[PDB]
Protein backbone atom coordinates (compact mmCIF):
# COMPACT_ATOMS: atom_id res chain seq x y z
CA UNK A 1 0.00 0.00 0.00
CA UNK A 2 3.13 1.94 0.72
CA UNK A 3 3.88 2.11 -3.27
CA UNK A 4 1.00 4.32 -4.35
CA UNK A 5 2.99 7.25 -4.07
CA UNK A 6 6.35 6.04 -5.64
CA UNK A 7 7.02 9.74 -6.75
CA UNK A 8 7.03 11.08 -3.38
CA UNK A 9 8.68 8.30 -2.09
CA UNK A 10 11.42 7.48 -4.53
CA UNK A 11 12.47 11.24 -3.91
CA UNK A 12 12.27 10.95 -0.35
CA UNK A 13 15.01 8.19 -0.11
CA UNK A 14 17.88 10.00 -1.86
CA UNK A 15 16.69 13.41 0.04
CA UNK A 16 17.46 10.74 3.50
CA UNK A 17 20.93 9.89 1.71
CA UNK A 18 21.66 12.89 0.76
CA UNK A 19 24.80 14.39 2.69
CA UNK A 20 23.84 16.70 4.98
CA UNK A 21 20.70 17.07 4.67
CA UNK A 22 18.83 15.71 7.39
CA UNK A 23 21.09 17.18 9.86
CA UNK A 24 19.80 20.24 8.12
CA UNK A 25 16.06 19.43 8.28
CA UNK A 26 16.90 19.02 12.23
CA UNK A 27 18.84 22.20 12.50
CA UNK A 28 16.10 23.94 11.31
CA UNK A 29 13.59 21.93 13.35
CA UNK A 30 14.68 22.96 16.52
CA UNK A 31 14.67 26.89 15.86
CA UNK A 32 11.20 25.80 14.17
CA UNK A 33 9.77 24.03 16.81
CA UNK A 34 11.56 26.46 19.74
CA UNK A 35 9.54 29.64 18.37
CA UNK A 36 6.81 27.25 18.51
CA UNK A 37 6.71 26.63 22.29
CA UNK A 38 7.81 30.40 22.33
CA UNK A 39 2.65 28.23 9.42
CA UNK A 40 1.97 25.40 6.56
CA UNK A 41 5.78 26.32 5.85
CA UNK A 42 6.55 24.95 9.36
CA UNK A 43 4.37 21.50 8.79
CA UNK A 44 6.55 20.70 5.72
CA UNK A 45 9.88 21.40 8.64
CA UNK A 46 8.02 19.56 11.24
CA UNK A 47 6.26 16.65 8.94
CA UNK A 48 9.50 16.10 7.35
CA UNK A 49 11.47 15.72 10.67
CA UNK A 50 9.11 13.16 11.75
CA UNK A 51 9.63 11.05 8.48
CA UNK A 52 13.54 11.70 9.18
CA UNK A 53 12.79 10.25 12.52
CA UNK A 54 10.94 7.23 11.49
CA UNK A 55 12.97 5.91 8.83
CA UNK A 56 15.31 5.44 11.51
CA UNK A 57 13.91 3.87 14.47
CA UNK A 58 13.23 1.21 11.57
CA UNK A 59 16.86 1.23 10.52
CA UNK A 60 18.21 1.07 13.63
CA UNK A 61 17.20 -2.82 14.55
CA UNK A 62 4.30 8.94 6.99
CA UNK A 63 5.21 9.46 3.17
CA UNK A 64 1.48 10.30 3.44
CA UNK A 65 1.19 12.57 6.01
CA UNK A 66 4.28 14.21 4.00
CA UNK A 67 1.37 14.52 1.25
CA UNK A 68 -1.02 16.07 3.09
CA UNK A 69 1.24 19.21 3.66
CA UNK A 70 2.14 19.06 0.11
CA UNK A 71 -1.61 19.13 -0.82
CA UNK A 72 -1.73 23.31 0.84
CA UNK A 73 1.20 24.05 -0.17
CA UNK A 74 0.61 22.78 -3.84
CA UNK A 75 -3.06 21.74 -5.07
CA UNK A 76 -2.36 19.10 -7.49
CA UNK A 77 -0.65 17.06 -5.02
CA UNK A 78 -3.80 15.24 -2.83
CA UNK A 79 -2.32 10.46 -9.10
CA UNK A 80 1.06 9.80 -10.51
CA UNK A 81 2.99 12.59 -10.70
CA UNK A 82 6.95 13.58 -11.60
CA UNK A 83 9.38 12.94 -8.89
CA UNK A 84 11.47 15.59 -9.92
CA UNK A 85 8.69 18.24 -10.17
CA UNK A 86 7.90 16.93 -6.38
CA UNK A 87 11.87 17.63 -5.43
CA UNK A 88 11.20 21.17 -6.72
CA UNK A 89 8.18 21.55 -3.74
CA UNK A 90 9.83 20.17 -1.00
CA UNK A 91 13.84 21.48 -1.91
CA UNK A 92 11.73 24.82 -2.51
CA UNK A 93 9.96 25.04 0.33
CA UNK A 94 12.51 24.24 2.87
CA UNK A 95 14.59 27.51 1.49
CA UNK A 96 11.15 29.60 1.82
CA UNK A 97 10.90 28.51 5.28
CA UNK A 98 14.51 29.40 5.76
CA UNK A 99 14.16 32.47 4.18
CA UNK A 100 11.44 33.42 6.52
CA UNK A 101 13.04 32.07 9.41
CA UNK A 102 16.47 33.73 8.65
CA UNK A 103 14.69 37.05 8.74
CA UNK A 104 13.00 36.48 12.38
CA UNK A 105 22.47 26.46 9.04
CA UNK A 106 20.22 29.01 7.53
CA UNK A 107 20.80 28.18 4.40
CA UNK A 108 19.86 24.54 3.69
CA UNK A 109 18.79 24.85 0.04
CA UNK A 110 21.18 27.20 -1.08
CA UNK A 111 24.76 25.49 0.19
CA UNK A 112 23.41 22.18 -0.66
CA UNK A 113 21.49 22.13 -4.33
CA UNK A 114 21.89 25.80 -6.05
CA UNK A 115 24.71 26.58 -8.24
CA UNK A 116 25.56 29.71 -10.21
CA UNK A 117 25.34 29.60 -14.06
CA UNK A 118 27.29 32.03 -16.55
CA UNK A 119 25.12 32.21 -19.67
CA UNK A 120 27.42 33.96 -22.46
CA UNK A 121 25.97 35.12 -25.69
CA UNK A 122 28.35 36.28 -28.59
CA UNK A 123 26.88 38.16 -31.74
CA UNK A 124 28.46 36.85 -34.61
CA UNK A 125 28.68 39.98 -36.43
CA UNK A 126 30.14 42.13 -34.03
CA UNK A 127 31.23 39.67 -32.17
CA UNK A 128 30.33 41.33 -28.55
CA UNK A 129 29.83 39.19 -25.54
CA UNK A 130 26.96 39.58 -23.28
CA UNK A 131 26.41 37.66 -19.88
CA UNK A 132 24.61 36.71 -17.56
CA UNK A 133 24.03 34.99 -13.80
CA UNK A 134 21.58 32.45 -13.15
CA UNK A 135 20.90 30.15 -10.28
CA UNK A 136 20.73 26.65 -11.11
CA UNK A 137 18.97 23.44 -8.66
CA UNK A 138 19.74 20.58 -11.33
CA UNK A 139 21.45 20.70 -15.30
CA UNK A 140 18.56 19.08 -16.99
CA UNK A 141 20.70 17.83 -20.46
CA UNK A 142 19.04 15.86 -23.16
CA UNK A 143 19.51 12.11 -23.99
CA UNK A 144 19.03 11.91 -27.75
CA UNK A 145 20.29 14.12 -30.55
CA UNK A 146 17.52 15.43 -33.02
CA UNK A 147 26.45 4.91 -27.59
CA UNK A 148 26.20 8.48 -26.21
CA UNK A 149 27.40 9.24 -22.71
CA UNK A 150 27.00 11.47 -20.01
CA UNK A 151 30.15 13.88 -21.43
CA UNK A 152 28.41 14.16 -24.81
CA UNK A 153 24.54 14.99 -22.69
CA UNK A 154 26.41 17.66 -20.59
CA UNK A 155 28.40 19.18 -23.38
CA UNK A 156 25.03 19.42 -25.73
CA UNK A 157 23.25 21.32 -22.91
CA UNK A 158 26.72 23.79 -22.27
CA UNK A 159 29.45 23.17 -24.96
CA UNK A 160 28.93 26.33 -27.87
CA UNK A 161 25.77 26.22 -28.91
CA UNK A 162 24.93 28.07 -32.16
CA UNK A 163 21.42 30.05 -32.87
CA UNK A 164 20.71 30.40 -36.49
CA UNK A 165 17.40 30.76 -38.74
CA UNK A 166 14.34 31.14 -36.98
CA UNK A 167 16.41 31.89 -33.87
CA UNK A 168 18.17 34.35 -34.89
CA UNK A 169 19.66 36.83 -31.81
CA UNK A 170 18.50 40.36 -31.49
CA UNK A 171 21.99 42.73 -31.14
CA UNK A 172 21.42 45.66 -29.34
CA UNK A 173 24.85 47.17 -30.41
CA UNK A 174 23.67 46.14 -33.83
CA UNK A 175 20.81 46.91 -33.60
CA UNK A 176 19.38 44.20 -35.67
CA UNK A 177 18.77 39.89 -36.06
CA UNK A 178 21.78 38.32 -35.91
CA UNK A 179 23.56 34.84 -35.30
CA UNK A 180 25.10 34.00 -32.02
CA UNK A 181 26.89 31.48 -29.96
CA UNK A 182 25.59 30.39 -26.47
CA UNK A 183 27.86 28.37 -23.99
CA UNK A 184 26.87 28.08 -20.44
CA UNK A 185 29.01 27.77 -17.86
CA UNK A 186 28.97 26.55 -14.36
CA UNK A 187 30.47 29.13 -11.51
CA UNK A 188 29.55 28.23 -8.33
CA UNK A 189 29.47 24.16 -7.75
CA UNK A 190 26.80 23.04 -5.01
CA UNK A 191 27.36 20.00 -2.81
CA UNK A 192 24.84 17.88 -4.90
CA UNK A 193 24.72 17.90 -8.46
CA UNK A 194 21.54 16.66 -10.00
CA UNK A 195 21.10 15.97 -13.58
CA UNK A 196 17.69 15.61 -15.44
CA UNK A 197 17.75 13.64 -18.09
CA UNK A 198 14.85 14.84 -20.45
CA UNK A 199 13.99 10.85 -21.37
CA UNK A 200 10.71 12.14 -22.96
CA UNK A 201 10.54 13.41 -26.39
CA UNK A 202 8.59 15.28 -29.06
CA UNK A 203 7.41 14.28 -32.92
CA UNK A 204 2.66 12.76 -30.20
CA UNK A 205 4.69 12.83 -26.99
CA UNK A 206 7.42 9.61 -26.17
CA UNK A 207 9.59 8.62 -23.58
CA UNK A 208 13.03 7.65 -24.35
CA UNK A 209 13.91 4.27 -23.26
CA UNK A 210 17.81 3.60 -24.60
CA UNK A 211 19.97 5.49 -21.39
CA UNK A 212 23.40 7.01 -21.44
CA UNK A 213 26.29 6.24 -20.40
CA UNK A 214 26.42 7.04 -16.90
CA UNK A 215 30.06 7.26 -15.29
CA UNK A 216 30.42 6.74 -11.88
CA UNK A 217 33.23 10.00 -11.56
CA UNK A 218 31.96 12.76 -13.42
CA UNK A 219 34.38 16.02 -14.44
CA UNK A 220 32.61 19.34 -14.82
CA UNK A 221 35.48 21.65 -15.45
CA UNK A 222 35.48 21.88 -19.51
CA UNK A 223 31.96 23.54 -19.05
CA UNK A 224 33.94 25.64 -15.53
CA UNK A 225 34.74 29.39 -15.75
CA UNK A 226 37.98 28.34 -13.54
CA UNK A 227 39.94 25.55 -14.00
CA UNK A 228 38.66 23.55 -11.30
CA UNK A 229 40.32 20.35 -9.77
CA UNK A 230 37.63 18.71 -7.85
CA UNK A 231 35.22 15.61 -9.41
CA UNK A 232 32.05 14.26 -8.67
CA UNK A 233 30.59 11.02 -7.92
CA UNK A 234 27.36 9.03 -8.01
CA UNK A 235 25.71 8.10 -5.26
CA UNK A 236 21.64 8.05 -5.96
CA UNK A 237 19.83 7.36 -9.18
CA UNK A 238 16.04 7.66 -9.81
CA UNK A 239 14.59 5.20 -12.21
CA UNK A 240 11.74 5.44 -14.45
CA UNK A 241 9.66 2.30 -15.13
CA UNK A 242 7.13 2.17 -18.27
CA UNK A 243 6.75 2.74 -21.45
CA UNK A 244 4.96 5.41 -21.72
CA UNK A 245 5.16 9.41 -19.89
CA UNK A 246 1.64 9.20 -18.87
CA UNK A 247 2.00 6.12 -16.22
CA UNK A 248 4.87 4.35 -14.47
CA UNK A 249 6.79 3.51 -11.33
CA UNK A 250 9.58 4.84 -10.04
CA UNK A 251 12.45 3.39 -7.91
CA UNK A 252 15.41 4.82 -6.17
CA UNK A 253 19.34 3.59 -5.88
CA UNK A 254 21.24 5.38 -3.12
CA UNK A 255 25.04 4.25 -2.69
CA UNK A 256 25.53 3.44 0.81
CA UNK A 257 28.03 6.02 2.39
CA UNK A 258 29.27 0.41 3.26
CA UNK A 259 30.19 0.33 -0.70
CA UNK A 260 26.93 -0.99 -2.00
CA UNK A 261 23.17 -0.01 -3.64
CA UNK A 262 19.64 -0.33 -2.07
CA UNK A 263 17.24 -0.93 -4.36
CA UNK A 264 14.05 0.02 -3.00
CA UNK A 265 10.94 -1.02 -4.91
CA UNK A 266 8.14 -0.09 -3.02
CA UNK A 267 8.65 -1.32 0.39
CA UNK A 268 11.70 -3.67 -0.37
CA UNK A 269 15.54 -3.06 -0.05
CA UNK A 270 17.65 -5.33 -2.34
CA UNK A 271 21.55 -4.47 -1.69
CA UNK A 272 23.11 -5.07 -5.24
CA UNK A 273 27.22 -4.94 -5.60
CA UNK A 274 29.00 -1.92 -7.14
CA UNK A 275 29.84 -3.81 -10.33
CA UNK A 276 26.27 -5.37 -10.97
CA UNK A 277 24.62 -2.31 -10.35
CA UNK A 278 27.22 -0.67 -12.97
CA UNK A 279 25.99 -3.46 -15.33
CA UNK A 280 22.28 -2.92 -15.40
CA UNK A 281 22.38 0.68 -15.83
CA UNK A 282 24.44 -0.03 -19.33
CA UNK A 283 22.09 0.48 -22.77
CA UNK A 284 23.50 -2.54 -24.20
CA UNK A 285 21.62 -4.45 -21.48
CA UNK A 286 18.38 -2.56 -22.45
CA UNK A 287 17.26 -1.16 -18.72
CA UNK A 288 13.34 -1.97 -18.50
CA UNK A 289 13.83 1.14 -15.64
CA UNK A 290 15.47 4.13 -17.92
CA UNK A 291 17.33 6.66 -15.42
CA UNK A 292 15.54 9.69 -14.80
CA UNK A 293 17.51 11.44 -12.37
CA UNK A 294 20.79 11.35 -11.40
CA UNK A 295 22.79 13.00 -8.29
CA UNK A 296 26.51 13.27 -7.68
CA UNK A 297 27.75 14.29 -4.45
CA UNK A 298 31.33 15.93 -4.31
CA UNK A 299 34.62 14.02 -2.99
CA UNK B 1 9.24 44.20 -26.66
CA UNK B 2 11.95 41.90 -25.13
CA UNK B 3 14.05 38.65 -26.56
CA UNK B 4 14.21 35.14 -24.48
CA UNK B 5 15.83 31.89 -24.64
CA UNK B 6 14.33 28.68 -24.90
CA UNK B 7 16.02 25.30 -24.21
CA UNK B 8 13.60 22.72 -26.11
CA UNK B 9 13.59 18.65 -25.06
CA UNK B 10 16.55 18.29 -27.52
CA UNK B 11 19.31 21.22 -26.11
CA UNK B 12 18.07 23.09 -29.04
CA UNK B 13 17.54 27.09 -28.60
CA UNK B 14 15.05 28.62 -29.58
CA UNK B 15 13.17 32.85 -29.33
CA UNK B 16 10.45 34.21 -27.47
CA UNK B 17 9.53 37.72 -28.44
CA UNK B 18 7.30 38.64 -25.12
CA UNK B 19 6.19 41.49 -22.95
CA UNK B 20 7.12 41.86 -18.60
CA UNK B 21 3.51 42.00 -18.57
CA UNK B 22 2.66 38.53 -20.54
CA UNK B 23 1.45 35.74 -18.62
CA UNK B 24 2.72 31.79 -18.41
CA UNK B 25 0.09 31.17 -20.13
CA UNK B 26 0.70 33.45 -23.30
CA UNK B 27 4.88 32.28 -23.37
CA UNK B 28 3.47 28.78 -23.18
CA UNK B 29 1.46 29.17 -26.19
CA UNK B 30 4.07 31.01 -27.84
CA UNK B 31 6.52 28.04 -27.57
CA UNK B 32 3.75 25.70 -29.20
CA UNK B 33 3.76 27.53 -31.96
CA UNK B 34 7.46 27.03 -32.41
CA UNK B 35 7.19 23.41 -30.52
CA UNK B 36 3.99 21.68 -31.11
CA UNK B 37 3.66 20.98 -27.61
CA UNK B 38 0.26 21.55 -25.82
CA UNK B 39 0.50 24.23 -22.75
CA UNK B 40 -0.82 21.76 -20.09
CA UNK B 41 2.19 19.09 -20.72
CA UNK B 42 4.56 21.85 -20.62
CA UNK B 43 7.16 22.77 -17.72
CA UNK B 44 9.06 25.95 -17.52
CA UNK B 45 11.88 26.48 -15.07
CA UNK B 46 13.68 29.51 -14.91
CA UNK B 47 16.41 30.17 -11.77
CA UNK B 48 15.49 26.71 -10.23
CA UNK B 49 12.06 27.91 -10.11
CA UNK B 50 9.18 26.49 -12.04
CA UNK B 51 6.61 29.10 -13.82
CA UNK B 52 3.13 28.65 -12.07
CA UNK B 53 0.37 29.40 -14.68
CA UNK B 54 -1.73 32.70 -13.86
CA UNK B 55 1.94 34.64 -12.82
CA UNK B 56 3.28 37.11 -15.07
CA UNK B 57 7.26 37.09 -16.84
CA UNK B 58 7.79 40.30 -14.37
CA UNK B 59 6.61 38.64 -11.25
CA UNK B 60 9.73 36.40 -11.88
CA UNK B 61 11.90 38.94 -12.77
CA UNK B 62 12.93 37.35 -16.42
CA UNK B 63 14.40 40.12 -18.45
CA UNK B 64 16.36 39.99 -21.83
CA UNK B 65 17.88 37.32 -22.88
CA UNK B 66 16.37 35.04 -20.13
CA UNK B 67 16.65 31.40 -20.51
CA UNK B 68 14.14 28.89 -19.82
CA UNK B 69 14.11 25.10 -19.76
CA UNK B 70 11.08 23.32 -21.14
CA UNK B 71 10.60 19.87 -19.67
CA UNK B 72 7.90 17.44 -19.25
CA UNK B 73 6.12 15.57 -17.04
CA UNK B 74 7.16 11.94 -16.10
CA UNK B 75 4.05 10.50 -13.93
CA UNK B 76 4.72 8.04 -11.85
CA UNK B 77 2.94 5.97 -9.05
C1 LIG C 1 16.22 5.05 3.37
O1 LIG C 1 14.86 4.69 3.13
C2 LIG C 1 13.97 5.69 3.02
N1 LIG C 1 14.37 6.94 3.14
C3 LIG C 1 13.41 7.85 3.01
N2 LIG C 1 12.11 7.65 2.79
C4 LIG C 1 11.72 6.38 2.68
C5 LIG C 1 10.26 6.18 2.45
C6 LIG C 1 9.35 7.37 2.50
C7 LIG C 1 9.32 6.36 3.60
C8 LIG C 1 12.64 5.31 2.79
C9 LIG C 1 12.25 3.87 2.71
N3 LIG C 1 11.54 3.48 1.63
C10 LIG C 1 11.21 2.19 1.56
C11 LIG C 1 11.56 1.25 2.53
C12 LIG C 1 11.46 -0.13 2.86
N4 LIG C 1 12.06 -0.40 3.99
N5 LIG C 1 12.58 0.79 4.45
C13 LIG C 1 13.33 0.85 5.69
C14 LIG C 1 14.80 0.53 5.51
C15 LIG C 1 15.50 0.97 4.39
C16 LIG C 1 16.84 0.69 4.24
C17 LIG C 1 17.54 -0.02 5.21
C18 LIG C 1 18.99 -0.26 5.09
N6 LIG C 1 19.90 0.68 5.23
C19 LIG C 1 21.11 0.07 5.06
C20 LIG C 1 22.37 0.85 5.19
F1 LIG C 1 22.55 1.68 4.17
F2 LIG C 1 22.39 1.59 6.29
F3 LIG C 1 23.44 0.07 5.24
C21 LIG C 1 20.93 -1.26 4.81
N7 LIG C 1 19.57 -1.48 4.82
C22 LIG C 1 18.90 -2.78 4.60
C23 LIG C 1 19.77 -3.69 3.76
C24 LIG C 1 18.56 -3.43 5.94
C25 LIG C 1 16.84 -0.46 6.34
C26 LIG C 1 15.49 -0.18 6.48
C27 LIG C 1 12.29 1.80 3.59
N8 LIG C 1 12.65 3.08 3.72
ZN1 LIG D 1 26.17 42.29 -32.91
Amino acid sequence: NLGNTSYLNSILQVLYFCPGFKSGVKHLFNIISRKKEALASYELICSLQSLIISVEQLQASQPRRLLNTLRELNPMYELQHDAQEVLQCILGNIQETCQLLKKEGFELVEKLFQGQLVLRTRCLECESLTERREDFQDISVPVQEDMKTLRWAISQFASVERIVGEDKYFCENCHHYTEAERSLLFDKMPEVITIHLKCFAASGLSKINTPLLTPLKLSLEEWSTKPTNDSYGLFAVVMHSGITISSGHYTASVKVTEGKWLLFDDSEVKVTEEKDFLNSLSPSTSPTSTPYLLFYKKL
Amino acid sequence: SMQIFVKTLTGKTITLEVEPSDTIENVKAKIQDKEGIPPDQQRLIFAGKQLEDGRTLSDYNIQKESTLHLVLRLRGG
